[PDB]
RNA sequence: AAUAUGUAAGAAGUCCUUGUUACUUAAUUGAACGUGGACAUUUGAAUGAAGAGCUUUUAGUGGGCCAUUUUUGGUAAGCAG
RNA sequence: AAUACUGCCAGCUGGGACUGAGGACUGCGACGUAAGUCAAGGAUGCUGGCAUAAUGGUUAUAUGCCGCCCGUCUUGAAACACGGACCAAGGAGUCUAACGUCUAUGCGAGUGUUUGGGUGUAAAACCCAUACGCGUAAUGAAAGUGAACGUAGGUUGGGGCCUCGCAAGAGGUGCACAAUCGACCGAUCCUGAUGUCUUCGGAUGGAUUUGAGUAAGAGCAUAGCUGUUGGGACCCGAAAGAU
C-alpha cells in the first residue's frame, strides 16, 4: 500500500440541519413611500429615471410604471433600497394593478439542455401597461408640468450635496 | 403508560409555581426600592422644613473597576487586586463596605476606579455582564435555574433574588457576590472624559473615588 | 450555546423577570410621584443664601 | 536507545541543553573526588560526613570466611522444613516426634530470636545463637544443640 | 472574648438566638438628623498667607 | 493581560491513565473508569486512581497485613482489596478463611490462601461480586520501607541513611560522623 | 512618628467532673497528658483561594544593568557602592 | 410655572458596520381558552449573474506603511566588537564500567539461565545443576552482641468500608502516610542477681546519650530517559614535557 490506512473513517451520511427558528415576517416599508410616489431608480437600465410607484408586491419589490407613453419604463418591479422616494405624489384611486404579483414577472423555464450558447415583448404586457397607463395619464395631466418631470432623468450636478437636497 | 405526561405536567407545574413564587418576590423587591428610594427623598425634605440637616446613610457597597493594567504594580496593591478578583483591565466587582474593606480601597488606589453603584448599574451589569462561578467556571447566568442550583441555600432563587442582596448588602453578600464572577467590562464607551487617567478623580484624572460618577463610567463601559 | 443580552431581546427578558411584563404594562420606571407643597425652612434658606 | 535521547531534541538549538553563559567545558570543578576538602568541602559535609579520617584499627588479610555469619530469625525458621512435611509437623504437635533443623545445612550461622515460633517442639542445630532465641524456643518446648 | 461568646451564647439557648458571635468590622454609619437649634453654620474662608514672623 | 495567581496551563500531577502498555492493566482500567462514573460510590474512584498508581507506588501487601486487617473487629466477614500484588508471608502459621481482590497473586501467596479455605480473584471479579464495594476493605502496602526512601531528604541532623555502595568501616565513620574527629553531624 | 514588622482572632478551642506520675506541693497542691458530658441560624473579624499540602530528581544560573524614593564616598559623572 | 443640568425607564423608533459559529428533538420562556406559533439553548427565505481564470491561489512587479546582518560573547549588537566571498559533501553530548532518581516489565522473601554444561536448524533458539551476587538484620573501632509486655503499643489526623440515618450528619473499624510518646536491638555510661577456678559472669533496672535499626518483610533482574564519575568523553585548539 501506498498510503495504509484510515483506521477511524468518518460517516458518509449527511446530518439533517437543525430547526431553524427564523420566520419570513412580512417587511414593512420607509415612511415616504406610499403607493401613488415618484421615485428615482438609482442603478440598472433606467438609472435616474422618474417613475410612479404603484404596488408594493409580495416579492417584497415594488411594482412601479413610470408611465411607458412618458419615460419608456414598463411595469416593472424594481427593489426599495435602489429608489428615492420623491416627497411629491400622484393618484391611484382609480387604477388596476391587483394581478401584478411574483408569477407575472417569471422570466422562464430553464434547464440544463436548453442553454443559450450564444444568445420578443408579449403582446398580454402591451396590453396591461396601457390600461395602467390610461388611469395613470389622467391623473398626471390633472396637475401642471409633472408629465414633464416624469419625463425628465434625474442627475447629481455641480455643488449639489444629497445630506441636504431633500427629494 | 409511557412517562412522558406524567413527568412533563408535573416539571411545568414546578415551573409555573417557581416562577410565580419569584414574580411575587420581583414585585415585593421592587415596591421596596421606591420605599427605600421616595423616604429617603421625603427625610431630606422633613430635615429641610424641620431647619436640620438629614446625613444620608454612608455607602454600603461601592462597584470598584481595576482601570490600570497588571505591569509594573507593586506587590501590596498586587495582592490586594488579587484579593479583590481585579486581575486585568476593566475587571469589576462588588465590595463591601467595611473598615477593613476601605482602607483596601485606599491601598490600592492609584490604580482602581471605585464609587457607589445606582441599582439601575447593578442591574444592567448582573443582566450584561453577569457570570456564575460554578465549579469555577464562568456559565453565564441565563435563567434562575442555575442561580437556584448554587444559591439556593441562601434563598436566592433568581437574578434578581442575586440584585436585591447586591444592593440591599445583606448577610449571604460574600456568598453572593463571590458566586459572580469579576465583571469582564469593555472600555468606556464615550471615553474615560479625561485627557489622563492616572490622576485623582478630584486632581482631573480617572482612579479614586468618583462616588455617584460610577454610573457614568460603568454604563459607558457595558 | 450563544449569550443573549437582557434589555433588548425581551423574550430572554421575559425569561428572565416575570415582573417584566408586569413593569411594561405598568409604566413602573415612570411613576409619577404625589404631589405635595412642603415649604424649606428659613433658617436653611437664609444659611445657604448668605455671604 | 539513541533516536529517544535529548541530544535529537536538542537539535537546532546551540548550546546543546547546556547554556550560553556557562559554556560546558571539559572538567571545570575538578576530576573526580577534587578538592573534596577545599572547594567541595560542603558537599562532602552535607551529602557524605564521614570521608576524611581513620576511624577504626586495621585488620591485616580479612578473610570473609571467617566472618561467615548469617543469620535467621525465628519467624523464618520455619522456612526450613519443607511444605510437604511442614504441615504435617505444625499440626500434631509431639515431643517425641519433632523435626529436626540443619540450619547450618541451608547456610545460617546464628539463629536470632525476632520471634513467635508456633508451640510446637522443634530441634535446632546451630553454630550460634541469642539469648532471646533460645528462650523463645525454651517456650515452645524445643530444644538448641550446637554443632560445628 | 471567648468567655464573653461563651456566655452570650449561653444567654442565647434562652433568648435571642443568633446573638451575633462574630466581630463585625467598623460599620459605615446610619442616617441621622442633625438638627440646628444653638448650632447656625459659622461659614468659614481661607486665611490670607500672613508671613507670622 | 490577567494577573496571574497561579501557573496557567499546570497540570494536575496525578495520572489519569498508566503509564503501562498493559493492555489487560488498561481493560481493568477501562471497567473501572466506567464504575467510577456509573456509581455514587467513592470506593470505585480510589481503586480506579490506585490502578494508576507506579511500582513504588504499588507496595507488596503480604498475606500477614491481610490477615492484620482482618483481626480488626468487624472486619471478619469483609473483603480485603489490594490494587497490587499480595505475596505471602512466613511469619504467620494461620491465614483466616477470606476473599481477596488482587492484581496479581504471587503463588505462595496463592497457595496460602486457596489452602486456607479461601479464594484469589482478580478485580474484575471484584467489580461482579461488588460494584458498589460491598464490606470491602481496601490494603495498601508501606510506600516509605521502600530502600529508597531512607536516602530521601539526606543532610545533617536529619537521621537519614547517605548513598553509599558498601557499608562498613572506614566508608563514612570519620569526621562529621563521630565526636572524635572534628564534629558529630 | 509615617512606612515597614511580630502575635492572636478557636472544634488541635472553651467550661465542668475525676484518673496517672518516679515531677511538684505543707497538702487528696499544682503541671502535663488525659477519660466522660455540653458546645447552627454566624464553629466565634474582612476578602480571596485561582485546588491545598508533601516528596523526589535535575537542568540552567551564581559577570548583571536601568528607573522613582531613601542613601554612602565623591566637585560631579551615562562614576563606584 | 416652565426650562437647564444630573439621573431612570423591564420607553419607542430610525440608519450603519461586523459576525451566521451548531446541525433530528429535548431546555427556559412568550403569545394565544385549548390546537399551535414565536425575535424562545447560534440564519434563514427570496432573487440575480457567471460557471470560468469570474472568485481564489502562486509568482513577478508597482504602490502605502513598516522592516539595520545573521551567528556569538555580553548588563547592553545594526555596530567603528569577532566569525562569515559563494556552493556541494563531511562535521560536533557517542560508547563503556559503576551507579542515583523516576518509569515499564517479570518473579517476588526471594531474585538473577547464558562462568559453564547439554542440545541445536548452529555465534541464534531451547533446557539445566552447584555456587555466587544483592536482599531478607542491625550495631560497634573491635571483642562481640543482636530486634513482640501488649490484639506488634498508645495519642492526634486519616481515604475507604460497616451500622443508624427521608438527607445532612453521628458512631465503629480505621490501610498508606504525617507528627509524637513509648517498647525492643546494638554502641556509650551507671547500679550490680543467682552464682564462682575469687576473678570471671552480667540477670534486673536506668539515662538531657547514640545508630544509616526493629516494630506482619520489598527486594532482585532487565529495559529506557535524565543525571554523575572515570575514561579522548560534545567538537576543535595550546605555550610545553618525556622517549
Amino acid at each position: 500500500s501506498a498510503q495504509k490506512a484510515p483506521k477511524w473513517y468518518p460517516s458518509e451520511d449527511v446530518a439533517a440541519l437543525k430547526k431553524t427558528r427564523k420566520a419570513a415576517r412580512p417587511q414593512k416599508l420607509r415612511a415616504s413611500l406610499v403607493p401613488g410616489t415618484v421615485l428615482i431608480l438609482l442603478a440598472g437600465r433606467f438609472r435616474g429615471k422618474r417613475v410612479v410607484y404603484l404596488k408594493h408586491l409580495e416579492d417584497n419589490t415594488l411594482l412601479i410604471s413610470g408611465p411607458f407613453k412618458v419615460n419608456g419604463v414598463p411595469l416593472r418591479r424594481v427593489n426599495a433600497r435602489y429608489v428615492i422616494a420623491t416627497s411629491t405624489k400622484v393618484s391611484v384611486e382609480g387604477v388596476n394593478v391587483e394581478k401584478f404579483n411574483v408569477e407575472y414577472f417569471a422570466k422562464e423555464k430553464l434547464t440544463k439542455k436548453e442553454k443559450k450558447e450564444a444568445k420578443e415583448i408579449k403582446a398580454e404586457r402591451v396590453e396591461d401597461q396601457k390600461v395602467v397607463d390610461k388611469a395613470l395619464i389622467a391623473e398626471i395631466k390633472k396637475t401642471p408640468l409633472l408629465k414633464q418631470y416624469l419625463s425628465a432623468s434625474f442627475s447629481l450636478k455641480n455643488g449639489d450635496k444629497p445630506h441636504m437636497l431633500k427629494f | 403508560a409511557e412517562q412522558v405526561a406524567a413527568e412533563r405536567a408535573a416539571r411545568k407545574a414546578a415551573n409555573k409555581e417557581k416562577r410565580a413564587i419569584i414574580l411575587e418576590r420581583n414585585a415585593a423587591y421592587q415596591k421596596e426600592y421606591e420605599t427605600a428610594e421616595r423616604n429617603i427623598i421625603q427625610a431630606k425634605r422633613d430635615a429641610k422644613a424641620a431647619g436640620s440637616y438629614y446625613v444620608e446613610a454612608q455607602h454600603k457597597l461601592v462597584f470598584v473597576v481595576r482601570i490600570k493594567g497588571i505591569n509594573k504594580i507593586p506587590p501590596k496593591p498586587r495582592k490586594v487586586l488579587q484579593l479583590l478578583r481585579l486581575t486585568r483591565i476593566n475587571s469589576g466587582t462588588f465590595v463591601k463596605v467595611t473598615k477593613a474593606t476601605l482602607e483596601l480601597l485606599k491601598l490600592i488606589e492609584p490604580y482602581v476606579a471605585y464609587g457607589y453603584p445606582s441599582y439601575s448599574t447593578i442591574r444592567q451589569l448582573v443582566y450584561k455582564r453577569g457570570f456564575g462561578k460554578i465549579n469555577k467556571q464562568r456559565v453565564p447566568l441565563s435563567d434562575n435555574a442555575i442561580i437556584e442550583a448554587n444559591l439556593g441555600k441562601y434563598g436566592i432563587l433568581s437574578i434578581d433574588d442575586l440584585i436585591h442582596e447586591i444592593i440591599t448588602v445583606g448577610p449571604h453578600f460574600k456568598q453572593a457576590n463571590n458566586f459572580l464572577w469579576p465583571f469582564k467590562l469593555s472600555n468606556p464607551s464615550g471615553g474615560w472624559g479625561v485627557p489622563r487617567k492616572f490622576k485623582h478623580f478630584i486632581q482631573g484624572g480617572s482612579f479614586g473615588n468618583r462616588e455617584e460618577f460610577i454610573n457614568k463610567l460603568v454604563k459607558s463601559m457595558n | 450555546v450563544l449569550k443573549k443580552n437582557p434589555l433588548k431581546n425581551k423574550q430572554v427578558l421575559l425569561r428572565l423577570n416575570p415582573y417584566a411584563k408586569v413593569f411594561a404594562a405598568e409604566k413602573l420606571g415612570s411613576k409619577k410621584a404625589e404631589k405635595t407643597g412642603t415649604k424649606p425652612a428659613a433658617v436653611f434658606t437664609e444659611t445657604l443664601k448668605h455671604d | 536507545p539513541s533516536r529517544f535521547t535529548k541530544t535529537r531534541k536538542h537539535r537546532g538549538h546551540v548550546s546543546a541543553g547546556k547554556g550560553r553563559i556557562g559554556k560546558h567545558r571539559k572538567h571545570p570543578g575538578g576530576r573526580g573526588m577534587a578538592g573534596g576538602q577545599h572547594h567541595h568541602r560542603i558537599n562532602m559535609d552535607k551529602y557524605h560526613p564521614g570521608y576524611f579520617g581513620k576511624v577504626g584499627m586495621r585488620y591485616f588479610h580479612k578473610q570473609q570466611a571467617h566472618f561467615w555469619k548469617p543469620v535467621l530469625n525465628l519467624d523464618k525458621l520455619w522456612t526450613l522444613i519443607p511444605e510437604d512435611k511442614r504441615d504435617q509437623y505444625l499440626k500434631s504437635a509431639s515431643k517425641e516426634t519433632a523435626p529436626v533443623i540443619d540450619t547450618l545445612a541451608a547456610g545460617y550461622g546464628k539463629i536470632l530470636g525476632k520471634g513467635r515460633i508456633p508451640n510446637v517442639p522443634v530441634i535446632v542445630k546451630a553454630r550460634f545463637v541469642s539469648k532471646l532465641a533460645e528462650e523463645k524456643i525454651r517456650a515452645a518446648g524445643g530444644v538448641v544443640e550446637l554443632i560445628a | 472574648r471567648v468567655k464573653a461568646n461563651a456566655a452570650k451564647r449561653a444567654e442565647a439557648k434562652a433568648q435571642g438566638v443568633a446573638v451575633q458571635l462574630k466581630r463585625q468590622p467598623a460599620q459605615p454609619r446610619e442616617s441621622r438628623i442633625v438638627s440646628t437649634e444653638g448650632n447656625v453654620p459659622q461659614t468659614l474662608a481661607p486665611v490670607p498667607y500672613e508671613t507670622f514672623i | 493581560g490577567i494577573d496571574h495567581t497561579s501557573k496557567q496551563h499546570k497540570r494536575s500531577g496525578h495520572r489519569t491513565a498508566p503509564k503501562s502498555d498493559n493492555v489487560y492493566l488498561k481493560l481493568l482500567v477501562k471497567l473501572y473508569t466506567f464504575l467510577a462514573r456509573r456509581t455514587d460510590a467513592p470506593f470505585n474512584k480510589v481503586v480506579l486512581k490506585a490502578l494508576f498508581l507506579s511500582k513504588i507506588n504499588r507496595p507488596p501487601v503480604s498475606v500477614s497485613r491481610i490477615a492484620r486487617a482482618l483481626k480488626q473487629e468487624g472486619a471478619a466477614n469483609k473483603t480485603v482489596v489490594v490494587v497490587g500484588t499480595v505475596t505471602d508471608d512466613a511469619r504467620i502459621f494461620e491465614f483466616p478463611k477470606t476473599t481477596v481482590a488482587a492484581l496479581r497473586f504471587t503463588a505462595g501467596a496463592r497457595a496460602k490462601i486457596v489452602k486456607a479455605g479461601g479464594e484469589c480473584i482478580t478485580l474484575d471479579q471484584l467489580a461482579v461480586r461488588a460494584p458498589k464495594g460491598q464490606n470491602t476493605l481496601i490494603l495498601r502496602g508501606p510506600r516509605n520501607s521502600r530502600e529508597a526512601v531512607r536516602h530521601f531528604g539526606m543532610g545533617p541532623h536529619k537521621g537519614k541513611a547517605p548513598r553509599i555502595l558498601s557499608t562498613g568501616r572506614k566508608f563514612e565513620r570519620a569526621r562529621g560522623r563521630r565526636r572524635s574527629k572534628g564534629f558529630k553531624v
